[PDB]
């Protein structure tokens, strides 16, 4: 019965998604019995039969998450406590951390119990299958339940795991270890937990010198990997440093599984170091102030007069990959090639935190001029240019990337007076002249993972040469790179590009005037050295046109990156080289309609106007100039990915080519010719960004055109959004027909163009309804229904209601069957048509003459019904859900039948919907709730609008507690009143009581400049209300903010912080700033300590924005009057008080 | 001079930095060659390069079209000769380096220059004479634009 048993298991499948009856005590019976049944069919053994009918059972889930969530999740939970075969435990296991984000947080904390002693029996299990998927569920379980356990059952969990790191199969180590880092990133409070770990695993390596059971030493060295990113009570300073010196040891006890394991531990402290541990090593004392094959004196890390990590560069390289007689190479016999490949990556990470090791002598103590001849520094490292295989010779092509980034990054670009110091110290020859050339040399390698590594050394190392005095050399290892954009391995070509996105284009256009002998170069060519052209048009715009969808994806980010850096001659602003380079570092350091479309005057850079004009001009000729498939198919992805991030409507100027020639419609004509063919949509990795990009471009006429479809009035623009709105309703009638199984104004029956669209919608649909897989970015039909819901949308904007009047029939059908799939947007596709179907320059210009002008002019003024079905299903799914994207956009849709006065019918006899909302601030507070931060501005303001017909005493009860009773405020409290004041203040003796209670409550919180900006608004009413309310309330918060100033309270770390507080002093009232006793208290202050830049950078914020009061608000004779009397002494910060306090 | 003939070929017969510049520094000491024997010994190392090393090397083209076209001067312009030194004269006046279109004019000369040239060799002369009168149209005006020692 082996093929009796196949047709068994498929046919209890298709008849319950075929019942469409759900949630009746008929339907409950029958879903419990045989969903057990469905994994007795995988755990008979034959992959005939375990193949056919694991997939199967995805059919059931994916087609019920809407519907009988509680009930599937019921059955499931009951096999892990059966704790079954290792073949039937398993495949459900990858089922149950899938759909641990679809539960509720209502029913989440009883799911959260019965886990825990369901997780420890099969962490006790050896079998190696089964210890595997769960170092991939613990990761996205206890992420999801993380938050509803306390102290007392997370203590326990964790002592289980260690006692999994005692065993000795290299498959159960190693899960083991990824479980105990991913419970503390959620566990409850994520700071606590990190440094509990460090104490349990250092009492395992309490003093090194005994016996540690090796394979024990390796279960200590792997959890330290996954956490260590995550360190970026708390864990101490003196708790990290010792861990570091417990690594060193590690590296000289004998193993090759041993010595591997605290290598790769050490490559990745120095890349995310932990801030506490960086600042120790980098230190000239270092450890000495904390604690109050090698054959020489190194000197070891508790010594003083060198820095810790001077001292670690001598001891990883005398031990590994170098001899102290002489420059040659080590053998790979003795260490090997693996060992001797992840000792050159962590040499590399140290000298970008203390450059100052690589010169250095390798023993402090000399070794015995009787044997040797000469004693060698640290450089025979990059003599492991010419060793043998990759990852040796090119990882010494990174490590002289990070000997030159970190150089000029230490001493300021001096590369003159700073290589003085070290030969009288250390008397080594070590130019930079000798490495560049060693570095030439890799990119020219043969092997092609010789090649991936030496691409990634001039990310890091051409942005600092060719601002530097080296800037001779840094030029040509731009050339070279340009060389290497035809070879044929994939990784090859992505890592030249990202070296050729980070180019600063007008900072290189510089250095071609100044050459003559470069621009010959070898063979003495004649011409000019064009890099600009050569580099985007035969490159980045080249690269385009490549065959693979990896290397297509990652050249469009490059023109995103590139855009703002090109510098093409002659602009009306920027004239020279020169003048380029000066206004990219000044702006530096010198300071609701649809989202597609804009209706301001739109102020816009004149000369950034004109180099987005010229990537729009090559990238519209690879497009109907070009003859192959694969230059027009992956030339309209970097087109898309443009009007993201430089939109149509705010550039226009650089977007326009020909049409209404005058804002505009730019290139929009050619891509409707592409959208009609029959060849061009049948593939759906581009053309879901073909439709997001026609939208942008038929919007951009909407400040112009405005005054069939006659709120078009261009009848040239007419045929381009007919064409559209007759292609968005063809594309969502096959996706209605697709998501439900029927067989095939918007028809696409009579079209064969559209039926072999049908048969492209319904490959990307087998594969999704088959392959339980939910958090996917990328699915072609997940991604694919999510661009032409987002283009139906922006069209009706445009559109009335005499073109909508014969399709509000037609639009509202598809979306019932298009519900399910992806209700995100398609509400927003609902949220738009009640809108419309109710009618709604020479370089002293440039670094002081244009900035300080800016400056003086702001003084002056500171002298001065067929949606009754469709809504109804909208509001079942709010309860339900858990995506906190949903349960953003289904609170605009309600906050716009009350404004648009629909009757408060939508509950028609109870208040069902109103209920849950006020349940929903019971786990922010606590803190039961995991993303509240993209929910709390718009939770807010459903509730202040409803008031106009919940009342206004009660909704300012329940922003209390969020506030004093909760999380921190930047993410909870202060966009909890965003809503409130703007529709308070702005919108008898009733509402004279309620404007007391919210501002006492901002004086609790002026400390953050977004309660600052809330406080602008409060001061423009009394001044139009009544003017003698206007100066009682500028005074009182006149004397609470400088003595925070003084005390540095005010959080002031950003210049979005002290643009907030200037235009405060300018609208606060002069009469409670005409007295001078109070801001100068406020003024001449010192802070507690300046030895860190979190204090030191407060201090200077307070002194800046009251000076901006003593300048505008009084004038000179008013402020030296004052000193005399108050007895403010000018050695108040000098010289011998600045000493004592940045030690102190 | 002979001790230099040694050296370069054992390097051609090393990374792609030192492919450029190791042809360059032969064509220069062309002056000093003062033998039959010497030159014969140049042109061998000179086409066992472009078969394998790849066309689409546009520093080391420009160095080459002057370093292979001096030798068949000295030697006889012969019909074996000729079919490998015509050819690669007519491809990179069509490249878009404008630096490397400059380099090959000057092989033109020595093969033009004195030896009586083959009789179908001659009729692509009608090759070069085509590409001359293209570029002096739009260089009649503008001089000060397009280049100088183009």
């Amino acid at each position: 019965t082996k093929k009796d048993r196949v047709n068994h298991c498929l046919t209890i499948c298709e008849n319950i998604v075929a019942q469409s009856v759900r949630n009746s005590p008929e339907f409950q019976k029958l879903l419990g019995i045989a969903m057990e049944l469905f994994l007795l069919c995988s755990d008979d053994a034959e992959s005939d039969v375990r193949m056919v009918a694991d997939e199967c059972l995805n059919k059931v889930i994916k087609a019920l998450m809407d519907s009988n969530l509680p009930r599937l999740q019921l059955e499931l939970y009951k096999e892990i406590k059966k704790n079954g075969a290792p073949r039937s435990l398993r495949a459900a296991l990858w089922r149950f951390a899938e759909l641990a984000h679809l539960v509720r947080p209502q029913k989440c904390r009883p799911y959260l119990v019965n886990l825990l002693p369901c997780l420890t029996r099969t962490s006790k299990r050896p079998e190696e299958s089964v210890q595997e998927t769960l170092a991939a569920a613990v990761p996205k379980i206890m992420a999801s339940f993380g938050n509803f356990a306390n102290d007392n059952e997370i203590k326990v969990l964790l002592k289980a795991f260690i006692a999994n790191l005692k065993s000795s199969s290299p498959t159960i180590r190693r899960t083991a270890a990824g479980s105990a880092v991913s419970i503390c990133q959620h566990s409850r409070r994520t700071q606590y937990f990190y440094s509990w770990l460090l104490n349990v695993l250092l009492g395992l390596l309490v003093p090194v010198e005994d016996e540690h059971s090796t394979l024990l030493i390796l279960g200590v060295l792997l959890t330290l990997r996954y956490l260590v990113p995550l360190l970026q009570v708390s864990p101490s300073a003196e708790q990290l440093v010792q861990v570091y010196e417990l690594t060193l040891h590690h590296t000289q006890h004998q193993d090759h599984n041993v010595v591997t394991g605290a290598l790769e531990l050490l490559q990745q402290l120095f890349r995310t170091p932990p801030p506490e541990l960086l600042q120790t090593l980098t230190a000239v004392g270092g450890i000495g102030q904390l604690t109050a094959r090698i054959k020489g004196d190194i000197g070891q890390s508790t010594d003083d007069d060198s820095a810790p990590l001077v001292h670690c560069v001598r001891l990883l390289s005398a031990s590994f990959l170098l001899t102290g007689g002489k420059n040659v190479l080590v053998p790979d016999r003795d260490v090997r090639v693996s060992v001797k490949a992840l000792a050159l990556s962590c040499v590399g990470a140290a000298v970008a935190l203390h450059p100052e090791s690589f010169f250095s002598k390798l023993y402090k103590v000399p070794l015995d001029t009787t044997e040797y001849p000469e004693e060698q520094y640290v450089s025979d490292i990059l003599n492991y240019i010419d060793h043998g295989d990759p990852q040796v010779r090119g990882a010494t092509a990174i490590l002289c990337g990070t000997l030159i980034c970190s150089i000029l990054s230490r001493s300021r670009f001096h590369v003159g007076d700073w290589m003085g110091t070290i030969r009288t110290l250390t008397g080594n020859t070590f130019s930079l002249a000798d490495c560049i050339p060693l570095l030439r040399k890799t990119l020219k390698d043969e092997s092609s993972v010789t090649c991936k590594l030496a691409c990634t050394a001039v990310r890091n190392c051409v942005m600092s040469l060719c601002s530097s005095s080296y800037s001779e050399l840094g030029l040509q290892l731009i050339i070279d790179v340009l060389t290497l954009r035809n070879s044929s391995y994939w990784l090859v070509r992505t890592e030249l590009l990202e070296t050729l996105a980070e180019i600063d284009f007008r900072l290189v256009s510089f250095l071609e005037a100044k050459a003559e002998n470069l621009h010959r170069g070898a063979h003495h060519y004649t011409g000019l050295l064009k890099l600009q052209e050569r580099v985007l048009n035969n490159v980045v715009i080249h690269l385009l046109g490549d065959e693979d969808p990896r290397v297509r994806h990652v050249a469009a980010a490059s023109l995103i990156r590139l855009v703002p850096k090109l510098f093409y001659k002659c602009d009306q602003g920027q004239a020279d080289p020169v003048v380029a380079v000066a206004r990219d570092q000044s702006s530096v350091y010198l300071k609701r309609i649809y989202r597609g479309y804009n209706l301001l005057p739109s102020i816009t850079d004149v000369t950034m106007e004109n180099n987005l004009s010229r990537v729009i001009a090559a990238v519209s000729h690879e497009l109907i100039t070009s003859t192959t498939r694969a230059l027009t198919f992956g030339c309209c992805e970097a087109l898309c990915l443009l009007s993201t991030a430089f939109p149509v409507c705010i550039w226009s100027l650089g977007w326009h080519c020909g049409v209404p020639p005058l804002c505009t419609v730019g290139m929009a004509t050619m891509i409707l010719t592409l959208l009609s063919s029959a060849w061009f949509p049948l593939d759906l990795s581009a053309h879901q960004d073909a439709l997001i990009l026609a939208g942008n471009l038929l919007a951009a006429s909407a400040p112009k055109s405005l005054r069939v479809w006659p709120a078009l009035g261009d009848r040239a623009l007419v045929p381009m959004v007919e064409q559209l709105f007759s292609h968005l309703l063809k594309v969502i009638n096959i996706c209605a027909h697709v998501l439900d199984d029927v067989a095939p104004l918007g028809s696409f029956y009579h079209l064969p163009s559209y039926l072999r669209l049908h048969d492209v919608l319904k490959a990307t649909h087998a594969n999704y309804k088959v392959t339980l897989d939910l958090q996917n970015s990328t699915e072609k039909f997940g991604g694919f229904l999510r661009s032409a819901l987002d283009v139906l949308s922006q069209i009706l904007e445009l559109a009335t209601l005499q073109d909508i009047g014969k399709c509000v029939e037609e639009i509202l059908g598809y979306l019932k069957s298009c519900f399910s799939r992806e209700p995100m947007m398609a509400t927003v596709c609902v949220q738009q048509l009640l809108k419309t179907l109710f009618g709604t320059p020479g370089l002293y210009h440039y670094c002081f003459m244009a900035p300080y002008t800016h400056f003086t002019q702001a003084l002056a003024d500171a002298s001065l019904r067929l949606f009754e079905p469709l809504v109804i299903k909208a509001l079942k799914q709010y309860t339900t859900t858990t995506c906190v994207q949903l349960q953003k956009q289904v609170l605009d849709l309600l906050a716009q039948l009350v404004q648009l006065r629909v009757n408060y019918c939508l509950l028609d006899s109870d208040q069902v919907f109103i209920g849950f909302v006020l349940k929903q601030f019971e786990y922010i507070e606590v803190g039961q709730f995991r993303e509240s931060e993209a929910i709390i501005p718009n939770i807010f303001f459903f509730l202040v609008l409803l008031s106009y017909e919940i009342g206004i005493p009660k909704i300012i009860q329940l922003c209390d507690g969020i506030m004093a009773s909760g999380r921190k405020a930047v993410t909870h409290a202060i966009p909890a009143l965003q809503p409130i004041v703007h529709d308070l203040f702005v919108l008898g003796k009733e509402l004279e009581t309620q404007k007391e209670v919210v501002v006492s409550m901002l004086l609790r919180l002026i400390q953050y400049h977004q309660v600052l900006e809330m406080f602008i608004l409060v001061l423009q009413q009394c001044h139009k209300e009544n003017e003698d309310k206007w100066k009682r309330l500028s005074r009182q918060i006149a004397d609470i903010i400088l003595p925070m100033l003084a005390k540095q309270q005010m959080h002031i770390d950003s210049h979005e912080a002290l643009g907030v507080l200037n235009t405060l002093f300018e609208i606060l009232a002069p009469s409670s700033l005409r007295p001078v006793d109070m801001l100068l208290r406020s003024m001449f202050v010192t802070p507690n300590t300046m030895a860190s830049v979190s204090t030191v950078q407060l201090w200077i914020s307070g002194i800046l924005a009251i000076l901006r009061v003593l300048i505008s608000q009084s004038t000179e004779d008013i402020v030296l009057s004052r000193i005399q009397e108050l007895s403010f002494s000018p050695y108040l910060i000098s010289c011998t008080v600045i000493n004592r306090l940045r030690d102190g | 001079s002979q001790f230099l003939l040694e050296l370069y070929s054992r390097w051609i017969l090393t990374p792609a930095i030192l492919i450029s510049e190791v042809v360059r520094s032969l064509l220069v000491v062309s002056d000093l060659f003062t033998e039959r024997n010497q030159f014969e010994l140049m042109y061998v190392t000179l086409t066992e390069l472009r078969r394998v090393h790849p066309s689409e090397d546009e520093i080391l083209a420009q160095y080459l079209v002057p370093a292979t076209c001096k030798a068949a001067a000295v030697l006889g312009m012969d019909k074996a000769v000729a079919e490998p030194v015509s050819r690669l004269l007519e491809s990179t006046l069509r490249s878009s380096h404008l630096p490397s279109r400059v380099g090959a004019l000057h092989g033109v000369l020595y093969v033009l220059e004195c030896d009586l040239l083959d009789d179908t060799a001659k009729q692509l002369i009608p090759v070069i004479s085509d590409y001359l009168l293209s570029n002096l149209k739009g260089i009649a005006h503008c001089v000060n634009i397009h280049s100088q020692q183009h």
